[PDB]
């Protein structure tokens, strides 16, 4: 058999405790977070020509 | 009976802000994982620790519409449902006395956070009136089994021959005692508002808390023998093959903050743990019938106690006989 | 725009915020039931009838009684009946 | 009494077939010790920043200077993961030290004697209790006595008898269809109210909820 990680939320439980089953409960297996999108970038007035 | 269900990104903590930082971390393999699962384990310790101190009763009773029974006053122990806050007079004046968050929500940038309780204050009130409220008029029987309704008088001159004073003697004095009684709650409604020492132990543990996340996250700021503190003045100025030197480096610094702060959480659940466990002691045999274990219960004679709700605690009004 | 981040994966219209953080995929009821897989804030999540699934709740702190108070009668019991608990401990 | 009590024991029985969470405390500890072992020995295996994880893949192809450094950077790796067990293994020791002390004064207090402390032995009044060997634990039964169903009566803080209050003892005065008795508070044994199973003290002037009625004097019948 086999479990792709990285499929859906409940196979990412399974192979987050190494084992193809699950009695029961609230399970932590990552963190997350937002990826960021466009870029800022900002120079001084310039004057100095 | 609690502390703070703290919580610690350990990526965001060692190293943010860069991917090739990142890349080191992963030469440590599940090393930052396991010591996440640590600092849950202790949260999950702490919801045991007030369940198990509060939930002493199967059901859930109503507060009386009467207050005053053969002469005492229980109106300022008891929450009083005129008012919209479901808490006693005691109890507000008690709590009076005392990272990412959310109320809106907010986030720091030290990778810090901690989480909320199973169970809210006022849902720890509503099992404090229940166990005064239901003690109220169940007595011997509260926790033995059925609730059997007992006279308020009737329960008192009991537990006074439980002492070894016959029963005539209560009765003879009845409006004695209840004067008395009455006097004492209004001494400590105002011993509780004009002091500064009340439930300093309460204070005291939110103090320890706070101590060991400000030192944790103060230490971000330091060298530890590297160019800096900052992981992003690093790579910029230094060569990024010798980069890996400095960044490991500083990896291994805060890896060792790490370690020191979880290992101390551990040490003072410790404590808590003992301190949750003669509290609930303490509710079954103090509150839910008459120990009589000397100075177990107070240092008088134990005639009757009462739990309120507090601040990560417990306060227990003792009744005694001297 | 999130990481990590699921192959096959949808949201639909059981979404919820609490306190505690919000839920995806979970229902919500507007009853109570006794805590089964808490979440915070007294909230809790178990499986139920719809067909099943899973739901959160606000959960009950108790059973709901209530006894009337007199100062003229007493209740006694006219019966009795003994059990045996059983207890673990390391 | 007895029917029950050999009912009971066979309920359990029973119940610890088929259940799976009577012993989860005690698998919960060989659980966390069999985590505690894997993780020790499986960062046997982490790089901890060496060129390599494996003494023999540094000194293989590398002079004894630089071999070394590599050598000792892989060292002082493994002696902080063996540290870091040792504390926690503390730890763990001193929670369990802690629950065998409690045991200890369990098995004292509810096996050898009778307790009296409510909520110790069991939530019902404290009768018997017998030890259960267990792997890594102890398991007790505890017998407890449980009131049943009650019944409504009417009662009297004291009664007036020719002018005099009297007194209940150990008991409690309460009233049935149309007769007043005295009785024990956890059980119904409805005695008659007689001079040798109460006491008088005061007039009947001083009680409050005082109610007429008669005591029973063998003086009578004897005379
Ligand atoms: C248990 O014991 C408590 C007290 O220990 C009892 O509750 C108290 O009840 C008394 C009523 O007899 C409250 O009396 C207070 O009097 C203040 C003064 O004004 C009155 O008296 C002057 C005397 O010359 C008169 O001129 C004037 O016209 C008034 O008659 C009031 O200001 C207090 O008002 C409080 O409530 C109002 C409600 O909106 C608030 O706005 C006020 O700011 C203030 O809070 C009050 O009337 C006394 O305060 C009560 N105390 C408490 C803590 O409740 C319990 O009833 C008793 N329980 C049992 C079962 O016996
Ligand atoms: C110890 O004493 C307490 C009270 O001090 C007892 O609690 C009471 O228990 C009684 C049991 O019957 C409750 O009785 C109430 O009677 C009302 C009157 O109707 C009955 O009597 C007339 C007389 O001719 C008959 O014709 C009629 O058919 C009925 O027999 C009922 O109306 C009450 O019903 C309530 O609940 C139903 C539930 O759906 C509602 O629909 C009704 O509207 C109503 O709410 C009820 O039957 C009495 O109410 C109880 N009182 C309290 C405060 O709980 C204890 O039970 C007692 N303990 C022991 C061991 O005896
Ligand atoms: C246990 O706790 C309960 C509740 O607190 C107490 O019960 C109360 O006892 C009092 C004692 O009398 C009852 O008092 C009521 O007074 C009403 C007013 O009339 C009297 O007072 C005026 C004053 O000038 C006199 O002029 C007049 O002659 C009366 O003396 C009465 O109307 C009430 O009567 C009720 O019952 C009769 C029965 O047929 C009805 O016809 C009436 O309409 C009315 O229903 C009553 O006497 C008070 O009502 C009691 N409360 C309850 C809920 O019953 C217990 O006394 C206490 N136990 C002990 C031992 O203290
Ligand atoms: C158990 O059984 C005994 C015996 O049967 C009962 O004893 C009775 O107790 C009552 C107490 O209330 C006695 O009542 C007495 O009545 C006297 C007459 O005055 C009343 O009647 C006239 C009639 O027109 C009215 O005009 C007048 O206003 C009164 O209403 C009173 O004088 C007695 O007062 C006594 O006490 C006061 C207290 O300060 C003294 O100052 C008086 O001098 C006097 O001592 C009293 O009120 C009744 O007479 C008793 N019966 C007998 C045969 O003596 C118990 O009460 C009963 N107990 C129970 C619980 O049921
Ligand atoms: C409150 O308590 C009192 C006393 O504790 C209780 O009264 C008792 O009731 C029982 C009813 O079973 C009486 O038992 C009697 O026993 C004799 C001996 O065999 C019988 O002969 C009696 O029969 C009577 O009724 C028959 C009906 O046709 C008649 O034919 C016969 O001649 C008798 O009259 C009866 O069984 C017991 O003696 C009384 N005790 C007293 C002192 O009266 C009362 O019932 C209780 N009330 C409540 C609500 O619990
Ligand atoms: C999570 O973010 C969303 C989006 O910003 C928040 O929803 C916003 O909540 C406010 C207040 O409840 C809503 O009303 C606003 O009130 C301010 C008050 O001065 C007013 O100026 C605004 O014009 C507006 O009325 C706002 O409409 C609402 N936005 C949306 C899209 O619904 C939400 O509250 C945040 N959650 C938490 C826990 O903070
Ligand atoms: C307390 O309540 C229990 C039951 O809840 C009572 O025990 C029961 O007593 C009856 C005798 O009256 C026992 O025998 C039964 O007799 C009937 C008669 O027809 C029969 O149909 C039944 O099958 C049964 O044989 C019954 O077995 C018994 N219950 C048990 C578990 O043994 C008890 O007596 C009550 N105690 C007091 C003091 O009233």
């Amino acid at each position: 058999d086999a479990v792709d990680c990285s499929q859906n939320p409940l196979a990412e439980l399974k192979c987050s405790v190494k084992s193809f089953e699950i009695d029961k409960g609230i399970y932590q297996t990552s963190n997350f977070r937002v990826v960021p999108s466009g870029d800022v970038v900002r120079f001084p007035n310039i004057t100095n020509l | 009976v609690s502390m703070a269900k703290t919580s610690v990104d350990c990526n965001m903590y060692i190293c943010g802000d860069s991917t090739e930082c990142a890349n080191l971390l992963l030469q440590y393999g599940s090393f930052c994982t396991q010591l996440n699962r640590a600092l849950s384990g202790i949260a999950a310790e702490q919801d045991r620790n007030t369940r198990e101190v509060f939930a002493q009763v199967k059901q859930m009773y109503k507060t009386p519409t009467l207050k005053y029974f053969g002469g005492f006053n229980f109106s300022q122990i008891l929450p009083d449902p005129l008012k919209p806050t479901k808490r006693s007079f005691i109890e507000d004046l008690l709590f009076n006395k005392v990272y990412g968050e959310c109320l809106i929500c907010a986030q720091k940038f030290n990778g810090l956070t901690v989480l909320p309780p199973l169970l809210t204050d006022d849902m720890i009130a509503a099992y404090t009136a229940a166990l005064v409220s239901g003690t109220a008029t169940a007595g011997w029987t509260f926790g033995a089994g059925a609730a059997l309704q007992i006279p308020f008088a009737m329960q008192m001159a009991y537990r006074f021959n439980g002492i070894g004073v016959t029963q005539n003697v209560l009765y003879e004095n009845q409006k004695q005692i209840a004067n008395q009684f009455n006097k004492a709650i209004s001494q400590i409604q105002e011993s509780l508002t004009t002091t500064s020492t009340a439930l300093g132990k309460l204070q005291d543990v939110v103090n320890q808390n706070a101590q060991a996340l400000n030192t944790l996250v103060k230490q971000l700021s330091s060298n530890f023998g590297a160019i800096s503190s900052v992981l992003n003045d690093i790579l910029s100025r230094l060569d990024p093959p010798e980069a890996e030197v400095q960044i490991d480096r500083l990896i291994t610094g805060r890896l060792q903050s790490l370690q020191t702060y979880v290992t101390q959480q551990l040490i003072r659940a410790a404590e808590i743990r003992a301190s949750a466990n003669l509290a609930a002691t303490k509710m079954s045999e103090c509150v839910l019938g008459q120990s009589k274990r000397v100075d177990f219960c107070g240092k008088g004679y134990h005639l009757m106690s009462f739990p309120q709700a507090a601040p990560h605690g417990v306060v227990f009004l003792h009744v005694t006989y001297v | 725009q999130l990481t990590p981040a699921w192959r096959i994966y949808s949201t639909g219209n059981n979404v919820f915020q609490t306190q505690a953080g919000c839920l995806i995929g979970a229902e919500h009821v507007d009853t109570s039931y006794e805590c089964d897989i808490p979440i915070g804030a007294g909230i809790c999540a178990s499986y139920h009838t719809v067909q099943k699934s899973i739901v959160a709740y606000t959960m009950s702190l108790g059973a709901d009684s209530s006894i009337a108070y007199s100062n003229n009668t007493i209740a006694i019991p006219t019966n009795f009946s003994i059990s045996i608990t059983t207890e673990v401990m390391p | 009494i007895a029917n029950q009590f050999n009912k009971a024991i066979s309920q359990i029985q029973e119940s610890l077939t088929t259940t799976s969470t009577a012993l989860g405390k005690l698998q919960d500890v060989v659980n966390q010790n069999a985590q505690a072992l894997n993780t020790l020995v499986k960062q046997l295996s982490s790089n901890f920043g060496a060129i390599s994880s494996v003494l023999n893949d540094i000194l293989s192809r590398l002079d004894p200077p630089e071999a070394e450094v590599q050598i000792d950077r892989l060292i002082t790796g493994r002696l902080q993961s063996l540290q870091t067990y040792v504390t926690q293994q503390l730890i763990r020791a001193a929670e369990i030290r802690a629950s065998a002390n409690l045991a200890a004064t369990k098995m004292s207090e509810c096996v050898l004697g009778q307790s009296k402390r409510v909520d110790f032995c069991g939530k019902g009044y404290h009768l018997m209790s017998f030890p259960q060997a267990a792997p890594h634990g102890v398991v007790f039964l505890h017998v407890t006595y449980v009131p049943s169903q009650e019944r409504n009566f009417t009662t009297a803080p004291a009664i007036c008898h020719e002018g005099k209050a009297y007194f209940p003892r150990e008991g409690v005065f309460v009233f049935n269809g149309t007769s007043w008795f005295i009785t024990q508070r956890n059980f119904f044994s409805p005695q008659i109210i007689t001079t040798d199973n109460t006491f008088v003290s005061g007039n009947c002037d001083v009680v409050i909820g005082i109610i007429n009625n008669t005591v029973y004097d063998p003086l009578q019948p004897e005379l």
